[PDB]
RNA sequence: CGGUACCUAAUCAGAAAGCCACGGCUAACUACGUGCCAGCAGCCGCGGUAAUACGUAGGUGGCAAGCGUUAUCCGGAAUUAUUGGGCGUAAAGCGCGCGUAGGCGGUUUUUUAAGUCUGAUGUGAAAGCCCACGGCUCAACCGUGGAGGGUCAUUGGAAACU
RNA sequence: UGCAUUAGCUAGUUGGUAAGGUAACGGCUUACCAAGGCAACGAUGCAUAGCCGACCUGAGAGGGUGAUCGGCCACACUGGA
């Protein structure tokens, strides 16, 4: 279930000689409480467009976020441009606490144990691209010691 | 920087100016210097009231005083309410607080503390405005 | 005039890393050939190689990829510098990516690693978070 | 028992029998933990003008024979 | 001289003494020699006398007294009756 | 505390637990004056806020009773969600309503104050004294009966988990603490741990 | 202190909450004046005769003997950026130098154990500070048991790197 | 603690030489000898402030309060004996 979650409504005043338009975009974050998270936006005016067409364009890219699962493995970051997030790995008794771009990503893959210093801009744009950018880079421990030609469990 | 030099030279931290620099001093009087003891308010007595216009496009005619407190600093303290007992020479309580668009102004006049009442037509705002609570 | 060996070595490592190489060597000392060995000891590179010239000879690298066109090697950072030699502490000692790292220990013990000073019970002078 | 034993290595010898060795050691900033070096010289009584230029004089605390002659000699090494 | 007395503790109308040898020149709850032990009296029933008598062999014997009531519940517990044939030797 | 009538409070808050229910006479939707209107939501974080809403006026404290056993849940290194509610639900509250001593509990809450309850011995005054589970939980013998004491305990039977009763006297045990499976889901107890992160 | 606290009985359902908004931030709205006036005003701002924003009044709301204002240190805030900041056009290179001090310096071997990092203890402070009980009607508020320093000293050492 | 919009600081000073005298030490003072000693690592001077434990909030890196509550220093109209 392509779990949705959306940012902003919009509107944008493009003056000329003539008159000025009343497109509505967004942009929305599609995950699915598995690893395999997306995000979409549009340049739209209908608010179920800014979810549909954004729902399409999260499903022309879910990126691959490997989970060793309870938590996220590692003490990770992001970065996109001017924004950067922040990841921390805690317990699962907590109640998950982060915002509005840095929790988006990490409450729509199952995970509810982690931290949040959200760096960088206030331009969610970036900044969740940076909480995308970032968690694309997580890599697990298994396929990593059959990159580097180890075994599994002599990592420890 | 380098690590080397900020031993040759710390990060010094930045100040900050407080606003409100007429609260957060006192007066010797015996020796006419000045201390430094941050009061919530110091009291003070008018010397003229009157009131102002807005510059910001608002337009009213909001009231000011001009106190003088205990460390013998002359003010323009906004004066709240509507009706007030502020014709000339009372012995007021002033507090922080600044009224925006006005500009010099940035005083409150704590109503029916000190020498004056508060104002008596107030319904929702009573507690504030020397209004003591009905029945 | 170059003041860190262990790291400008380090970042020719990165600087060919990026734009996908299979070759490439480093100088020799006593010590940077046998920094040398513990990557390969591990074994995150195809074999690195044996010092020939006169005076600080090429051992090669030989980076060792997956199979999706990857690289293994994500993140290389030596942390101390000439003006700032960082030591560790044995007991409250960390693990690069927690647990997906690896974090090298340098004393009069030889210069070990983070498995090789976890249970040894010797801190010294870490290096590189590379993982 | 005995008295602090600290070493030195002198920078001027004054008139009659009074030599100024130099000690210096490496402080750091706990802010930073980054030591720097830093001297701190503590001066000795020379009995009979033992210790010359370039010595690398071993030293020893006392009581004070005068005013600033806390220290008082053991050691020393060589000279220039 | 240095001497055992009462230096209390506890809330309003309660005290916790803890017993503390050290010097008259001292204030009742100032800077001390050696707390040895407690004694809470003002129980219901008990006196709550814990006591480790061990240093009472030194300081009674090289210079410190019991003054007049910390001396009464040695005779009482029996801290001085050990200490009556520590004192016959 | 509290000290009302729940009559309009099943309608007022998410749930309160009146009786059977109350909401059910006139229009359900809200008491009156703006609610069958354009119905707004509140955020998430005043969900929360409303979840602890659901729970601040269900067990009826003020806050620092119910923040303040919530800093001794981080003492308690389980789920701080549900932990909470375990420490919350070892205390005299659960006693005064679910067990019934009265219609309701606003007269059995009295009844502790007046010293005519006396759990554990001879008297406990108050309920915020956390009832520690193997204490008698007795009723006193100068207070045996009245038109509200034995009555709903004929009403209500089954004195709840990790708490036994009897009809000797109406006396309990409280043998041990109930676990959040004995925890109603009149109100998520899960949704109140990040009002408290806020 | 003090017959104060406490216990018995009798007693009436007895005699007790206040305050700011109801604009968007932020859950709590509507009518009378009102006509940029009175006035509110944390930022954006309301009132020009149809104001939800002022002022007048019922609901509620946030939470209880407080509510609100005023001033004062900290987090929020990595706007002092060791951790964790920039110097082309945004604020950050003098007009360039040369140069005194200072800082920091290529490469490869061997000595010390000084710096590094460890191991035997003593071992770091009383309300403050780890963990678990005891005392408080709960509690407010006071003790217990090691933990104990895992930082400093008395002590043994190890040489890649300084 | 900060100021170089405080840089040159000291001359019984700076070392020693003899008397004191102190529970002891010596430039501590007195007769002698060289200008030495102190310094940009900011001596000197100015301005400000009892110190510490402690408080407090900070992820840690920690640093701000002292009514508190303890330990030490200084004071008792002022200034000397």
């Amino acid at each position: 279930e392509f779990e949705e979650r959306v940012v902003t409504i919009n509107r944008v005043a493009k003056v000329v000689k003539g008159g000025r338009r009343f497109r509505f975009t967004a942009l929305v974050v599609v995950g699915d409480k598995n690893g395999r998270v997306g995000f979409g936006t549009g340049k739209a005016q209908e608010v179920p467009e800014a979810i549909k067409k954004a729902v399409e364009a999260a499903k022309k890219d879910l990126v691959v976020v490997p989970r060793v699962e309870g938590t996220t493995p590692h003490t990770i970051t992001g970065r996109y441009g001017s924004g950067s997030v922040f990841m921390k790995p805690a317990a699962p008794g907590t109640g998950v606490i982060a915002g509005g771009p840095v929790r988006a990503v990490l409450e729509l893959a199952g995970i509810t144990d982690i931290l949040s210093k959200s760096l960088g801009s206030n331009t969610p744009i970036n900044m969740v691209r940076a909480t995308i950018d970032g968690l694309q880079n997580l890599k697990n421990a298994e396929d990593v010691a059959k990159l580097r030609g180890k075994t599994v469990e002599e990592l420890y | 920087p380098t690590i080397n030099q900020l031993v040759r030279k710390p990060r010094q931290s930045k100040i900050k100016k407080s606003d409100s620099p007429a609260l957060n001093k006192g007066f010797n009087s015996k020796k006419k210097k000045f201390t430094d003891l941050n009061s919530p308010q110091k009291r003070g007595v008018c010397t003229r009231v009157g009131t102002m216009t807005p510059k910001k496009p608002n337009s009213a005619l909001r009231k000011y005083a001009r106190v003088r407190l205990s460390n013998n600093i002359e003010i323009n303290a906004y004066i709240p309410g509507i009706g007030h007992n502020l014709q000339e020479h009372s012995v007021v309580l002033v507090r922080g607080g600044r009224v925006k668009d006005l500009p010099g102004v940035r005083y409150h006049i704590v109503r029916g503390a000190l020498d004056t009442s508060g104002v008596d037509g107030r319904r929702q705002g009573r507690s504030l405005y020397g209004t003591k609570k009905p029945k | 005039t170059m003041t860190d060996p262990i790291a400008d070595m380090l970042t020719r490592v990165r600087n060919a890393n990026m734009v996908r190489h299979e070759k490439l060597e480093l100088p020799a000392s006593n010590i940077k050939k046998e920094i040398a060995e513990i990557l390969k000891s591990e074994g995150f590179i195809k074999n690195v190689e044996y010092v020939e010239d006169d005076k600080q000879g090429v051992l090669r690298l030989f980076l060792k990829y997956g199979q999706n066109d990857e690289r293994v090697i994500t993140g290389l950072k030596r942390i101390s510098k000439p003006g700032l030699r960082v030591y560790a502490k044995a007991s409250e000692m960390p693990k690069v990516l927690n647990g997906l790292g690896i974090a090298l220990v340098s004393t009069s013990e030889g210069v070990i690693t983070d498995k090789e000073a976890r249970k040894r019970n010797v801190g010294g002078e870490i290096i590189a978070y590379v993982w | 028992n005995d008295r602090k034993v600290y070493v030195g290595k002198v920078v001027s010898d004054k008139m009659d029998k009074t030599i100024t060795v130099l000690v210096e050691t490496y402080k750091t900033h706990k802010l930073y933990g980054k030591r720097v070096k830093y001297s701190k010289k503590y001066k000795t009584h020379d009995e009979n003008n033992s210790a010359k230029l370039g010595d690398i004089v071993k030293i020893q605390e006392t009581r004070p024979l005068s005013a600033t002659k806390r220290f008082r000699l053991v050691e020393i090494v060589e000279e220039s | 001289a240095v001497k055992i007395r009462l230096t209390r503790l506890g809330s309003k109308r309660n005290p916790f003494y803890r017993i503390v040898v050290a010097d008259a020149r001292s204030p009742r709850d100032g800077r001390i020699i050696e707390q040895i032990g407690t004694y809470n009296p003002t129980s219901a029933n008990a006196p709550e006398i814990k006591v480790d008598e061990a240093l009472a062999l030194k300081w009674l014997n090289d210079g410190a007294k019991p003054t007049d009531t910390v001396h009464n519940i040695l005779s009482k517990e029996g801290i001085m009756k050990k200490f009556d044939e520590q004192k016959k030797a | 505390r509290f000290r009302g009538s729940n009559w309009k409070k099943s309608r007022r808050l998410g749930i309160s637990l009146s009786g059977t229910g109350k909401e059910l006479e006139k229009r359900p939707y809200a008491p009156g004056q703006h609610g069958p209107n354009q119905r707004k939501k509140l955020s998430e974080y005043g969900l929360q806020l409303r979840e602890k809403q659901k729970l601040r006026y269900l067990y009826g404290m003020t806050e620092r009773q119910f923040r303040n056993t919530f800093d001794i849940a981080g003492k308690k290194f389980g789920v701080h969600g549900e932990n909470f509610m375990i420490l919350l639900a070892s205390r005299l509250d659960a006693v005064v309503y679910s067990l019934g001593l009265a219609r309701t509990r606003r007269q059995a809450r009295q009844l502790v104050n007046h010293g005519h309850i006396l759990v554990d011995g001879k008297r406990v005054d108050i309920p915020s004294y956390s009832v520690k589970p193997g204490q008698t939980i007795s009723v006193r013998e100068k207070s045996q009966k009245l038109n509200i004491i034995v009555e709903s305990v004929e009403i209500n039977n089954f004195v709840p988990e990790y708490l036994n009763f009897d009809a000797d006297s109406l006396t309990g045990t409280f043998v041990r603490l109930p676990e959040r499976s004995e925890l109603p889901a009149e109100i998520n107890e899960q949704l109140i741990v990040e009002y408290y992160s806020r």
